[PDB]
């Protein structure tokens, strides 16, 4: 598949490898950083991140209107809206 | 349920 | 200015809003996962259990587990967890400054309704609240006061005929057959083809699967031959790490159970004899109304169908010269929350609730007598 | 106050010391140990009772390799440590002489790998809380670490809790997949088949070829032939072709100093450049008990964790260790994923009747700018934590329990 | 055999053991591991005496697995390979097995309970096509469980090699929703005591090792009764560890292992599946039965298949059946406990109850022609024939 | 199996 290198040597000090190699080109003493701040941001991104993979993803609260909206398709030929409203039952037993 | 069905 | 809040709690799903909106304003499952590793990324975020959405989202490395099941609350510190999360953390509103109408359904333990109003004023400290029936909230949305109710929600399915707002409380009929049970039984007819699942976060996948794909068939004796002579029915369904599925006949066999519940092994009738027993309960003048007003409701009532299969049903039950129309409107599956918000904001209703001095006079045993 | 916690990373071929809260380890040194050593008869608990204070006359770490007069062993093997008396004496230096801790004011936080014996965790228990007294003590997996030592080099956004991290040192490599911060114990896979491996193999073939490799340095030799000019090739037999017809270019060559007289002697680095690093995919070469590639048992540490956590942990397979650092090695092993993954999709797609097309499972491997070190910054980061002083084993807990405190590990079960 | 001279041949075809033989007999005629090797070579293993084919099945494929690569032809009860499961068949009706012309012959097979129709649909068409059998049933394995003990009534719990189930039957009336399917059984035991045993430095890695690590699991491994107590011998004590003496000539250690690796029936949560012991199952497929069941179906609790062959299974089922009893019938009422009337059936022939089962059934119905699947009813419909068993395929 | 487990 991919070609290889021939010519590629990383030769570095025992003590230079304990920290890192020439195979990866950012590998070796980091610049020192604040790791609560880090953890924190980590901490908040995946959070973010979830929010959004549960937003993409199938949604059971989907069909109660508002914000969800409304599950429509589902109506039938026969269904009739809550908005129609019958008459009161009149049998002839009714009047007089 | 306590007798009948679990619930 | 205080409005009251409007919660469901029902099996399956709670809805929670605003007394005097048109759509609750907050929807999640009602699970409780408890994490089933041992994480020791500590500091990430860890908790000891994930309610509602937050479980979901998870659902791969927790154990969900509903607190409600048939209706009836079997565990009260999850539901307990579940109320904490729908007050303070989807509403975002104190508890202790506005009045709770919660919903139940009919014919549970009274123990369940004691447990409720105990802990919604010793634990929230509610300044009042109140317990309506759901069937009755499904008819005030729908604005009628004539008709039996058909509501069938996650866990529960059951039939509440009214006539002119007077209630028949000897002919309210209960059925422990819905959602969960129809998940349940398509989980298992899932087998035949080959797909095994089986861990309480894959019921979930199978609950997506029957409330995307499943239909109510008009004819079953007929559809199941037209499954069998053609292709011509089946739908793929891909899984969330890449298996695709394909079930062509297990679509209306899911809900075919609401209509012969033998299927489940259960003695009980169908949803339709359900509803017709519980219309002949009733007075001989009052049924021509009963039958034109049959209104549907709940979740397990949004399947592509349904409507015109209750019809042939109730039609070939039903004498000749009797009109039958099913009233399903697509905004059904909340129509229980929307009653609920109708009632909350009403006038005459300021007298009804049951009031902290109420509970402090007569403890728990007070809401039997004020709530119907 | 308090002062910071002290992180111990012990590992088979090299140990990473420092106080956390830092970026960095402040030592790492080999894991070696020079003691004084000569030629007596008897048991080994017998001959080591030394008379006098002379149980205190030897060095560790880059001290010990230099003497050439004490004899240097290495007192843990396959991540398992073999020897106790060495490691108490090693542990005691490490706490007395580098990190200068009076281990009576800081928590410490040691690693392990995977399949650590239960007793190994006791004996360790009852040296570092009847011997050197600390406070609490934390004996986390090593690879669930090294997760957390790749957010400092991948855009802000899109550092994930989730990931299979493949954690390959000096003695043993292992697969421990993370899902949401919660360790998939059940599915974590050990394999004793590591550097040294690679090493002993390597020194393995330049004996049975190369002439002028003085014996004392054979080994030091072959690691600078295999961290120096080794590779990963994309076919096995395509590339002893390669080196066959065009020797010229293919054939390195490899100058050392024997440190007896100073002279150079000089070696052909060969095949050697791509067998080093096959026993990754080949396990065979190196341990006939295994025989398989190490991108499939990656595949079936993720086809055995949960369904709707698979998509993502393909997603962020995060590389760890020493041994990894090989120049194309996450390309292989996401090739060889992807094609595994690709054909179970088509597959799947097929026997579904082919109405759908799934989305295509995204393979990626992300190799950081900390993985010589990744675990030791992750300890960092975990015993810098407030709720660190809530998970540790505190002295009250030892005291009234015994060392039966540290038996359970995320492997097992109850 | 029947009146027309046609024999009547019982197959079982388990996933972990093949056990076949004749109607009406006592005992399967011959009972084999149901694994098809092909021959390899490795550096570790020296052999140049035994004639090794390039095909080995049954039983000499697994007593010569040290110079072959073995896989088993089937999985869960579902057939992953269709050309080892011809192969073994082919082996299984052959020269060196049971003997028959299967021209000829009537068939007597078996499958678990919800199992995937297309399973049994090309295991009839693979009986009627290739072999060509005048009849062909496939009967259940909980009916023929408790036709072999002689009851009409029972809770059958058949933990095979590879899949238990749990399948209640009353007075003769099969109830298939209370049919229980747990996916744990001989196999995954022997793979958590493989993940053991590698936590002690012994590595079992080839496919000939896993009968090893099988053979290990069946001479020394047993059920505890108490697990606390078990644990505290396991910790306390040195009176668990044994030895075991490997083909090659190494000698292992087994220690606490030995009740760790059976636990994972009861306490499924050790290999990562997510569900109930098979106690606490079988406890819950009882109290979903109707109420005037229960107290019949606790005292005919038939144990079956060899994976409940554990030095005291029995036992420590009664013990968990009663605790749960005492927990959540009886609410914590010590008193009536001694009311509490189990009866765990194990009989000692209970590794090949099925077979047993099969065999009665076939002595019963081999003369009859509305009980047999025929093979001109095949030709004539195809797979649905099976329609005449009661399961309605099209 | 063919979907879920593997048989
Ligand atoms: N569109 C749909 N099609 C089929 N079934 C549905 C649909 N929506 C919901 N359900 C079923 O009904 C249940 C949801 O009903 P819901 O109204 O949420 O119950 P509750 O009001 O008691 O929470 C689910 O368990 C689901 O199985
Ligand atoms: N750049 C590199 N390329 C190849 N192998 C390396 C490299 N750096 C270190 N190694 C090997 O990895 C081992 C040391 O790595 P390390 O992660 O410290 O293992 P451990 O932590 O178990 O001691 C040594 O065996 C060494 O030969
Ligand atoms: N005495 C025993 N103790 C524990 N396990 C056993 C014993 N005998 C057999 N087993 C396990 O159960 C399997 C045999 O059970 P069996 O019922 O023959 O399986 P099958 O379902 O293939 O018929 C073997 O593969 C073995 O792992
Ligand atoms: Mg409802
Ligand atoms: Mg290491
Ligand atoms: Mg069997």
């Amino acid at each position: 598949d991919w070609e290889t290198d021939p010519d590629f040597v990383n030769d570095v000090s025992e003590k230079e490898q304990r920290w890192g190699a020439k195979t990866v080109q950012g590998s070796g003493h980091q610049e020192h950083i604040n790791i609560h701040k880090l953890r924190e941001n980590v901490f908040q991104e995946h959070q973010t991140l979830k929010e959004k993979e549960l937003e993409t993803g199938p949604k059971a609260s989907h069909g109660y209107g508002g914000k969800f909206g409304v599950e429509q398709d589902r109506m039938d030929r026969s269904a009739v809206g809550h908005e129609y409203q019958s008459k009161l039952s009149k049998h002839c037993s009714q009047v007089d | 349920w306590x007798a009948x069905c679990p619930a | 200015d205080i409005a009251a809040l409007v919660v469901d709690n029902g099996s399956g799903m709670c809805k929670a809003g605003f007394a005097g909106d048109d759509a609750p304003r907050a929807v999640f499952p009602s699970i409780v996962g408890r994490p089933r590793h041992q994480g020791v990324m500590v500091g990430m975020g860890q908790k000891d259990s994930y309610v509602g959405d937050e479980a979901q989202s998870k659902r791969g490395i927790l154990t969900l587990k509903y607190p409600i099941e048939h209706g009836i609350v079997t565990n009260w510190d999850d539901m307990e967890k579940i109320w904490h999360h729908t007050f303070y953390n989807e509403l975002r509103v104190a508890p202790e400054e506005h009045p709770v109408l919660l919903t139940e359904a009919p014919l549970n333990p009274k123990a369940n309704r004691e447990k409720m109003t105990q802990i919604m004023f010793e634990t929230f400290n509610t300044p009042a609240m109140y317990v309506a029936i759901q069937a009755v909230l499904s008819l005030y949305a729908s604005g009628r006061t004539t008709g039996i109710v058909m509501d069938s929600g996650d866990g529960v399915t059951h039939t509440v005929p009214i006539y002119e707002g007077y209630a028949l409380p000897h002919a309210i009929l209960r059925l422990d057959l819905a959602g969960r049970d129809l998940t349940d039984y398509l989980m298992k007819i899932l087998t035949e083809r080959g797909y095994s699942f089986t861990t309480t976060a894959e019921r979930e996948i199978v609950r997506d699967i029957k409330e995307k794909l499943c239909y109510v068939a008009l004819d079953f004796e007929q559809e199941m031959a037209t499954a069998a002579s053609s292709s011509s029915l089946e739908k793929s369904y891909e899984l969330p790490d890449g298996q695709v599925i394909t079930i062509g006949n297990e679509r209306f066999r899911c809900p075919e159970a609401l209509f012969q519940p033998s299927f489940l092994g259960m003695e009980s009738c169908g949803i339709h004899e359900t509803t017709f027993n519980s219309i002949m309960k009733c007075d001989v003048d009052i049924r021509k109304d009963l039958y034109a007003n049959t209104v549907l409701s709940g979740g397990t009532t949004m399947y592509p169908g349904i409507a015109d299969r209750m019809q042939k049903e109730i039609t070939a039950l039903a004498p000749s010269t009797m009109k039958i129309k099913i009233i399903a409107p697509p905004e059904r599956k909340y129509s229980v929350w929307i009653g609920g918000s109708i009632l909350a904001s009403l006038s005459t209703f300021q007298q009804m609730w049951i009031s902290k001095q109420e509970y402090d006079e007569s403890g728990p045993s007070i809401v039997h007598r004020k709530c119907f | 106050g308090r002062l910071p916690a002290c992180v111990v990373d012990c590992g088979t071929g090299y140990t990473k010391l420092g106080y956390a809260g830092n970026t960095e380890p402040q030592f790492i040194i080999p894991s070696c140990i020079a003691i004084k050593e000569s030629a007596k008869v008897g048991d080994q608990a017998q001959r080591r009772v030394m008379k006098g204070v002379d149980d205190l006359d030897f060095f560790i770490g880059d001290e010990a390799i230099e003497k050439p007069t004490y004899a240097t062993k290495w007192p843990i093997r396959h991540g398992i440590v073999e020897d106790w008396d060495l490691m108490e004496r090693f542990m005691e230096q490490v706490i007395f002489k580098y990190l200068r801790a009076e281990p009576e004011d800081h928590y410490f936080l040691l690693t392990e790998p995977p399949l650590n014996t239960p007793e190994n965790r006791e004996y360790t228990a009852e040296i570092m809380f009847e011997s050197f007294n600390v406070p609490g003590l934390y004996i986390a997996v090593q690879a669930v670490l090294a997760l957390a030592a790749s957010w400092t080099s991948r855009q802000v956004g899109e550092r994930t809790l989730t990931g299979t991290v493949i954690d390959s040192g000096d003695g043993v490599t292992h697969v421990i997949p993370v899902a949401e911060g919660y360790v998939i114990g059940s599915c974590i896979k050990h394999i004793p088949i590591a550097g040294r491996d690679i090493t002993y193999f390597i020194q393995q073939l330049l004996r049975d070829r190369e002439v002028g490799i003085p014996p004392e340095q054979s080994l030091e030799t072959a690691k600078a032939v295999k961290e120096r000019y080794s590779y990963v090739c994309p076919d096995l037999v395509k590339e002893f072709n390669k080196y066959d017809t065009d020797g010229s270019k293919w054939i390195k060559q490899y100058t050392g100093i024997n440190a007896i007289s100073k002279k150079e002697f000089s070696i052909d680095v060969g095949y050697e450049r791509f067998l080093g690093p096959e026993i990754f995919f080949h396990p065979e070469f190196a341990n006939p008990d295994f025989t398989q590639p190490i991108s499939e048992v990656v595949d079936e540490v993720i086809q055995n964790c949960p369904i709707d956590v698979r998509r993502p942990l393909y997603k962020n397979i995060v590389l760890s260790g020493g041994s990894t650092m090989f120049r194309d090695f996450g390309r292989r092993l996401q090739r060889d994923l992807k094609r595994t993954v690709d054909a179970r999709l088509k597959l799947s797609e097929e026997l579904s009747g082919g109405r759908l097309k799934p989305k295509p499972i995204d393979v990626q491997v992300i190799t950081h700018h900390m993985q010589r070190y990744a675990v030791w910054f992750g300890g960092s980061m975990l015993a810098s934590t407030p709720e660190f002083y809530q998970v540790c084993h505190t002295k009250k807990d030892y005291e009234e329990i015994g060392p039966s405190i540290c038996r359970h590990n995320p492997v097992f079960g109850v | 055999m029947d009146s027309q001279g046609r024999k009547v041949v019982v197959c079982d075809n388990g996933t972990g053991f093949v056990k076949c033989g004749y109607a009406g007999s006592n005992f399967p005629e011959h009972i084999f591991p149901a694994l098809v090797g092909r021959p390899i070579i490795r550096s570790t293993t020296k052999v140049g005496n035994i004639e090794i084919k390039d095909l080995m099945v049954g039983d000499e494929a697994s007593e010569l697995r040290s110079m072959l690569e073995v896989n088993y032809p089937m999985e869960n009860g579902i057939v992953r390979n269709w050309d080892d499961m011809k192969h073994l068949w082919d082996y299984t009706f052959g020269p060196e097995k049971l003997n028959i012309d299967t021209r000829n012959c009537k068939i007597l097979l078996t499958e678990p309970p919800m199992n995937p129709t297309k399973n049994r649909e090309k295991i009839v068409e693979v009986m009627f096509e290739t072999y060509q059998f005048s009849g062909v049933y496939v009967a259940i394995q909980a009916v023929l469980t408790l036709y072999a003990q002689g009851l009409l009534t029972g809770v059958v719990v058949d933990s095979g090699d590879g899949v238990t189930h749990i399948c209640p039957v009353y007075e003769g009336f099969s109830l298939p929703h209370l049919t229980r399917r747990l996916d744990i059984a001989g196999r995954d035991i022997t793979r958590y005591l493989i993940k053991l045993l590698l936590l002690r430095g012994y590595a079992f890695n080839h496919s000939a090792d896993f009968e090893t690590v099988r053979m290990i699991k069946e001479k020394l491994c047993y059920v505890g009764y108490n697990i606390e107590q078990e644990q505290k011998l396991a910790l306390e004590t040195t009176v668990l560890v044994e030895s075991y003496t490997l083909p090659d000539g190494r000698i292992i250690k087994v220690g606490g292992e030995r009740f760790e690796a059976p636990e994972a029936l009861f306490q499924p949560h050790l290999i990562n599946v997510e569900g109930v012991g098979v106690a606490e199952l079988l406890f819950n497929t009882i109290q979903a039965a109707d109420i005037d069941t229960r107290s019949e179906f606790y005292k005919h609790i038939v144990l079956s298949g060899g994976s409940t062959m554990y030095p005291g299974l029995p036992s420590r089922l009664e013990r968990e059946l009663k605790q749960l009893y005492l927990e959540r019938v009886l609410k914590g009422d010590v008193e009536k406990l001694s009311k509490f009337k189990i009866r765990i059936e194990d009989p000692p022939r209970r590794k090949h109850m099925v077979f047993l089962g099969g065999a009665v059934l076939a002595d019963i119905m081999k003369d009859k022609d509305n009980f047999w699947m025929t093979r001109q009813e095949y030709q004539e419909k195809g797979v649905r024939v099976l329609e005449k068993l009661g399961v309605t395929v099209r």
